[PDB]
């Protein structure tokens, strides 16, 4: 139906962007 | 009545020191060698008090926490909070199931003055914490005579009128007047700023009381020496204690960076007023009610309210004062991180300050050659030519001749820094023999001496004799310094590679003009000489009693003269040529002599070599000076004889006709005269000293600049900045970091500037329009205190475009910290673009779910209605209240993420403001970082489990991501054209419109 | 300083008269191209839009549920007596039933004769415009029994025992699936289960559900629900001037001053409930004849 949005896998996406470009600021903040 | 108190202490002091011993011992009633009854001296104790100065005025801590609570900028957040409080209350009491956001927005406001005032607080009190670690206060006691008793009493105990003797190397407790000296030194550098020991003699020599030596002075040591004396002042009533009474009492101004910050809030205030009166005017005149358009007001003047701009300005500030602490350079005042960088105007202090206020041999005189030693203070400079035969014999001369030795924990302290027991040139003697000719321990016992003959009051000379310890040579070693004048007339043959020859004109002359030179350059200059006694007229067995003849006085063997003076610290004349480049007029205000103020001043880069003096001009030409045109003079010396007659005009004139102006012998008083005259041309001031003088000076002064260790407690409290590594270049790295954070602070503010066009004109529209509510309160709070902040900080990271230290300084009245360009580029072209792309993102999300956009007009009259639960879209499908409120939430979501998106674009263009972002680069990473979470910060508000709950922030269909993009990309490419332009034309449209 | 107004040397509000010109030119053009980039993008936006269809349809997934008497807080609060009390009710109910007139449902070029009986849905091809405009199913005000009425320009409504019409949130393209003939516990409702969405109303708690004695349900044939012969819609566009179907509720042993709370469900599969939305699937109302 028409009426019905998967939100689970855009929500899980959006997650995992922002848990992936959270760590690489981080590693772009610590330059060894 | 304190104006009377104060005007009392700006003038130079009084006395009474040309007074008969008689006549003073009949007033102050005290014998004059037993002193008084120490009944008596108690009860002046108890009578007036102990002989201290007064402790400085404890400043509880929760008044400076409260201080960090106001000011100006968080006083703008706190009248938002007072509005918010207010629209609310209006809200609640008249109408139906009142809304919780503007409560929410107040105590947001409150929290955010508050945990600023935590944060400044916590720098500023550790700052002083650190400071307090700084405080070495070791009682000292005072030899004092009374009943005809010598006592040993604390420096409290002392009272006024009672016999005081001090010995070489002990403190001057109070005001002494001189009864009775012998051979008396007294240190009066951190008073009168006198480099040189000054000596101290019972009789009256100057109507002043400071250049006379019939007086001791409050806090000035006792070189070499011992004598008697009656004290005259005591406690805060003494010299040093007017000067520090003086300097607690004065006023610090307003620093440059708090009237910018001032004038910054006059413009933000001035629009954000504008914008809510023609609104509530508007709104009026459509068809809102008093009551509506009252809660329009508000809105429209807290929303021009930028609520982050507090903090992220307080960390740029916070920052760049870690660096300014990083490099030994503490800043008790957090603004005044960046007055350096506004200063445009150095007054600085010669003793202790530029100079090291230390007696160093300057130059010696070897085979008629000048030779100039290292004079450094970490001894980093050109080294002589040490391996010559007239240096062997001088070096000895020295080395041997002279009453000056180290003392008991001297051994791990460098050749320089320790200390050493003696006068102060026998002492620059024995420093510069232990550096550059080995050491002076074994070399002085290797030739023991015989019999020796001390200072003369008259014809100093200083003669002893040794034996020889050579493997060729039994014959004596006599050996004798003292004024080339006395020497002269005293020496026959000269010494030249090793051998001898007369006393021919033709190199004495030569002698003549070198001793010139030395003494002209405003250097201390001495004769060395030696001969080699016959063994066969005074044998080995025979003993030179210190009676009769018994050494040739005259036919001795002159080997060179020995200059000296305090020189001036490494770093100083490289960072005063640094200042000069940058434009800072540097003036030199010091109370030393004239003859060595100039040449200090011409030595470090006050007065340019080549320049001439009104006096210069005149010795030049042989004429009087009163024919040159001062006009022909670009620098000056003035005497602070002449400068207590002077008038505002004339000190207004010397200061706007005179480039190189060096202010000699003038007392505090006049130093802060000074720094009031350099301010009546509305220059910012910066006093950089060490000395109790320097204090009201550095007090008033826009920033002032202390010593960390060759500083006194009392300009070291006076002051606005420390220096705990007397490194002066810091001053040029304060001028530098002035002017980067200062450019940084205009980027950072027109980021945070620029985010506040999208912030309101979805509420603007949604008044003209009637269309739902496309922005958010709480999605607002969560870009101004959310994501935006740190870009914002990461802004103060960036690096200087062109050379800062080559530009001129800024002009205060011309470029201020947010001039109309800011605003022009803020509020008027990057955040309006940034709003229509939230309003594109906004279309777009109501037009795919069946609002068409204009369909929205005059919707929102029964959209907001918690009733109304069939709304006709654009489809004729009917809509809820909650499913259509879902939709405005989840509209509200990619309107902030919209925001984020341009603020890309908006934080790299605003990262550079005349250079392209190519040629700059991308090469901070807390910039960078900024981004990224920035980004996932924004992504993680969206996509959070609970959050549409919480924060009624839904999340977002993956193409609303992309609804922005073509907006950042616009104002990217849009202000790199802008900077392009700029770069290529410099003349005027670019420049002066948008170039803020 | 803040006289700045003007001077002999040409200065206005702070600056020149050339360099307001200059400035205000400037600014026109630039908003000139913010309005029409602003503008040519709005217009891609429309052209990825189409004219029979919303693109997304999922945030209304669950209908609502609503009444005829929109109250400010779905509260009927009256006086028997007094005409005035309910005038404001009255005014909605005839307001919302003009469209439904005899007179205004003549035309049979865009009007179809459902039938007295609820049957299937009635498909009209798809959604896109090769075909005409589409029909609409009448619905005449007579299938609502008791709350119809044969009255003049004033629809002499009950003043005791009120009544109460129901509609369904008219969704495009929805085809409402009434439960299964396996009813879970849905409170004695007749067995017309195939061909109509049923609705039964009920109070909220013990309390609500004594004081409302008894109710009396009209629609379509006599059936408490939706028929399933007016669905799916197929937009205003393509079928304007549709009439959503009706059902009324009537209240007829209440207790007199005694404001008690309703709640009536429609039943389905495809019909959702929250618990946020008190209209999602579900209605309430808080009637209070007070005499
Ligand atoms: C509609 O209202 C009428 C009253 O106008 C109801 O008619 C009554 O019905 C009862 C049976 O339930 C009879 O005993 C009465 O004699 C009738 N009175 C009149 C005046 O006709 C009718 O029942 C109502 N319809 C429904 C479906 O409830
Ligand atoms: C309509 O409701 C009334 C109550 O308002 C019912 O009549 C009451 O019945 C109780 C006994 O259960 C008596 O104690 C009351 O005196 C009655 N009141 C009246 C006014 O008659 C009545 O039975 C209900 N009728 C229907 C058809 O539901
Ligand atoms: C201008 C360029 C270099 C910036 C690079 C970042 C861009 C490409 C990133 C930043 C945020 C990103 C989005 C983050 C969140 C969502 C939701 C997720 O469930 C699908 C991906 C999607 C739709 C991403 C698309 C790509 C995106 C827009
Ligand atoms: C809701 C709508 C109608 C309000 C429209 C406001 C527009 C017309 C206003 C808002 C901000 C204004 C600008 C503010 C800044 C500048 C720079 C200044 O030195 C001259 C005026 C100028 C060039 C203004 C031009 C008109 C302007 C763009
Ligand atoms: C001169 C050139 C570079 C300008 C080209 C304009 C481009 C960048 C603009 C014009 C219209 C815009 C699109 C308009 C329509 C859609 C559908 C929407 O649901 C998501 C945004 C999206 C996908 C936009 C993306 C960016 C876009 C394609
Ligand atoms: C409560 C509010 C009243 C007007 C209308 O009913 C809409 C309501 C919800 C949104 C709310 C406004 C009030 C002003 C805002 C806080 C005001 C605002 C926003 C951010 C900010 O920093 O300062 C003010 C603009 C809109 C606002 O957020
Ligand atoms: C449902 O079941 C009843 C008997 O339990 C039967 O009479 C009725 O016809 C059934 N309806 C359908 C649609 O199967
Ligand atoms: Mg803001
Ligand atoms: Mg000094
Ligand atoms: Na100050």
């Amino acid at each position: 139906d028409p009426f019905y949005y998967d939100y689970e896998t855009v929500r899980n996406g959006g997650l995992i962007f922002a848990a992936l470009a959270f760590i690489v600021g981080l590693i772009i903040i610590l330059s060894k | 009545k304190e104006r009377d108190m104060d005007e009392l202490k700006k003038e130079v002091s009084m006395d009474d020191h040309k007074l008969s011993l008689d006549e003073l011992h009949r007033k102050y009633g005290t014998d004059l060698s037993r002193g008084l009854t120490p009944a008596r001296a108690a009860e002046i104790l108890a009578r007036d008090g102990p002989n201290a100065l007064t402790p400085p005025p404890t400043t509880p801590e929760w008044v400076k926490f409260c201080r960090q609570l106001f000011g100006g900028f968080s006083m703008l957040l706190w009248i938002g909070a007072i509005l918010c409080f207010l629209a609310y209350g209006i809200q609640a009491a008249t109408e139906e199931e009142p809304q919780n956001d503007n409560l929410y927005l107040g105590v947001v406001l409150s929290a955010v003055v508050i945990i600023t005032g935590c944060f400044s607080y916590y720098q500023e009190a550790k700052s002083s914490k650190i400071m307090e670690s700084f405080k070495n206060m070791v009682p000292q006691q005072a030899l004092v005579i009374r009943n005809g008793e010598k006592m040993s009493i604390n420096a409290e105990e002392v009272v006024v009128g009672d016999l005081v003797e001090v010995k070489g190397g002990d403190r001057i407790p109070a005001d002494l007047r001189i009864i009775s000296a012998n051979g008396c030194k007294v240190d009066n550098s951190s008073l009168t700023g006198e480099s040189e020991p000054q000596t101290r003699s019972p009789d009256f020599t100057n109507e002043n009381p400071l250049e006379t030596r019939n007086i001791a002075f409050f806090s000035t040591n006792c070189v070499e020496g011992t004598a008697r004396g009656i004290v005259v002042y005591t406690g805060d009533r003494t010299v040093m204690g007017r000067i520090a009474t003086l300097a607690s009492g004065l006023e610090g101004g307003q620093t440059p960076i708090a009237a910018e910050i001032e004038h910054f809030i006059h413009i933000i205030t001035g629009v954000a007023v504008f914008l809510g009166v023609s609104f509530f005017i508007l709104s009026l005149i459509l068809e809102y009610t008093w009551l509506e358009a009252v809660i329009f007001l508000i809105g429209i003047i807290v929303a021009n309210v930028p609520e982050g701009l507090l903090a992220t300005v307080t960390v740029c500030l916070t920052l760049t004062a870690k660096r300014m602490a990083r490099k030994n350079c503490l800043v008790k005042n957090l603004e005044a991180v960046e007055t350096l960088g506004s200063t445009s105007t150095i007054c600085s202090d010669k003793t202790g300050t530029l100079t090291q206020n230390r007696m160093t041999v300057a130059h010696m005189w070897s085979d008629n050659q000048i030779h100039e030693a290292d004079t450094t203070e970490n001894q980093s400079g050109v080294s002589f030519d040490k391996t010559s035969a007239t240096w062997l014999a001088l070096s000895r001369i020295a080395g041997l001749c002279n009453r000056a030795v180290f003392q008991a924990n001297q051994e791990n302290l460098p050749i320089l820094k320790r200390a050493v027991a003696g006068d102060a040139s026998e002492s620059a003697l024995l420093k510069c023999i232990e550096l550059c000719c080995g050491s002076v321990k074994e070399m002085r016992e290797r030739y023991t001496k015989i019999v020796e003959i001390p200072f003369n009051s008259t014809n100093k000379y200083q003669l002893s004799i040794h034996k020889n310890p050579n493997t060729a040579e039994p014959r004596h070693l006599l050996v004798m310094k003292g004024a080339p004048e006395r020497i002269l007339d005293r020496c026959s043959s000269i010494l030249i590679h090793g051998k001898e020859q007369p006393l021919d004109e033709e190199l004495k002359d030569a002698f003549q003009n070198a001793y010139l030179e030395l003494g002209g350059l405003g250097e201390r200059v001495l004769g060395f000489c030696h001969l080699f006694l016959p063994d066969e007229q005074f044998p080995e067995g025979f003993q030179f009693d210190t009676d009769d003849v018994n050494f040739p006085l005259d036919n001795l063997c002159f080997v060179g003269l020995i200059s000296m003076i305090d020189p001036p610290r490494a770093a100083v004349p490289d960072a005063v040529g640094k200042c000069r480049s940058a434009g800072i007029k540097v003036i030199m205000v010091t109370g030393d002599h004239p003859i060595t103020a100039k040449a200090i001043a011409k030595g470090v880069g006050i007065i340019s070599e080549g320049n001439e003096t009104v006096e210069d001009i005149a010795a030049r030409l042989n004429i009087p000076v009163s024919q040159v045109n001062p006009r022909d003079a670009k620098a000056c010396v003035v005497h602070g004889s002449d400068l207590k007659d002077m008038t505002s005009e004339q000190l207004d004139d010397i200061l706007k006709y005179h480039t190189e102006i060096v202010f000699a012998r003038t007392s505090p008083q006049q130093k802060l005269i000074i720094v009031e005259g350099c301010q009546r041309q509305g220059a910012i001031v910066a006093v950089t000293g060490d000395g109790v003088n320097d204090s009201p000076a550095s007090k008033k002064a826009d920033i002032g600049v202390a010593m960390g260790i060759a500083g006194s407690d009392v300009s070291k409290q006076a002051a606005d900045m420390i220096l705990l590594d007397d490194n002066f270049a810091s001053i040029v790295t304060g001028v530098e970091e002035g002017r980067l954070i200062f450019d940084n602070l205009k980027k950072s503010i027109a980021y945070t500037l620029t985010s506040n066009i999208p912030e309101i004109t979805p509420f603007l529209i949604f008044i003209i329009a009637n269309i739902p509510l496309p922005l958010g309160t709480v999605t607002i709070l969560c870009i101004d205190l959310g994501t935006d902040m740190v870009p914002a900080i990461s802004l103060a990271y960036e690096q200087a475009e062109s050379d800062i230290m080559k530009r001129q300084p800024r002009n205060p009245k011309t470029d201020k910290l947010v001039n109309e360009q800011l605003i022009s580029m803020a509020y008027g072209q990057i955040g309006m673009i940034q709003a229509l792309g939230g309003f594109f993102t906004y279309f777009v999300i109501l037009a795919e779910n069946g609002f068409l956009p204009i369909h929205l007009l005059g919707l929102r009259v029964n959209w907001d209605d918690r009733w109304i639960n069939d709304v006709e879209d654009s489809y004729g499908q009917q809509w809820t209240y909650e499913q259509r409120k879902i939709v405005e939430f989840t509209c509200h979501t990619p309107f902030f993420v919209t925001i984020v998106v341009v603020q890309w674009a908006d934080l790299v263009i605003c990262k550079t403001r005349r250079n392209s972002v190519f040629q700059q680069g991308m090469k901070n990473k807390i910039l960078i970082f900024g981004l990224f979470e920035e980004t996932a910060l924004a992504a993680f508000l969206s996509y959070c489990p609970g959050m549409g709950v919480a924060l009624r922030m839904y999340p977002l269909k993956p193409t609303w991501w992309f609804c922005a993009f073509p907006y950042s990309l616009l104002i990217f490419v849009y202000d790199e054209v802008r900077k392009l332009i700029i770069r290529r034309r410099p003349g005027g449209w670019v420049e002066k419109e948008t170039y803020y | 300083k803040k006289f700045i107004w003007n001077s002999e040397k040409k200065e206005f509000l702070g600056r020149t008269g050339g360099s307001w010109f200059k400035i205000l030119l400037f600014y026109v053009i630039f908003y000139g191209c913010l309005a029409g980039i602003f503008i040519g993008t709005i217009q891609v936006m429309l052209l990825t839009i189409s004219e029979f269809k919303p693109t997304y349809q999922d945030r209304v997934a669950p209908p609502g549920l609503t009444q005829i008497p929109q109250s400010q807080k779905t509260e009927i609060s009256f006086r028997p007596n007094d005409p005035q009390s309910y005038e404001s009710y009255v005014v909605s109910i005839v307001r919302f039933l003009e469209k439904y007139k005899d007179l205004a449902q003549k035309d049979d070029m865009i009007f179809e004769d459902c039938g007295n009986v609820p049957s299937e849905l009635k498909e009209r091809g798809e959604y896109n415009n090769e075909r005409g405009e589409r029909k609409v199913c009448r619905f005449r005000l007579e299938w609502l029994g008791n709350c119809s009425g044969l009255n003049d320009e004033t629809y002499g409504y009950k003043d005791g025992k009120p009544c109460v019409i129901i509609k369904l949130n008219r969704v495009l393209g929805f085809k409402p699936k009434p439960p299964k003939n396996e009813s879970l516990e849905t409170y004695p409702v007749m067995k017309y289960n195939p061909y109509v969405l049923p609705v039964h109303c009920t109070g909220k708690r013990d309390e609500d559900k004594e004081k409302v004695g008894t109710m009396e349900y009209f629609g379509l044939g006599g059936y408490p629900g939706f028929p399933l012969q007016y669905y799916p819609y197929y937009g205003k566009l393509l079928q304007p001037k549709y009439l959503q179907p009706l059902m009324a509720v009537q209240f007829t042993n209440l207790t007199m001053d005694t404001e008690i709370r309703i709640e009536c469900k429609a039943y389905g599969e495809n019909i959702g409930y929250s618990e946020k939305d008190r209209f999602q699937g579900r209605f309430d109302v808080k009637i209070e004849v007070k005499s």
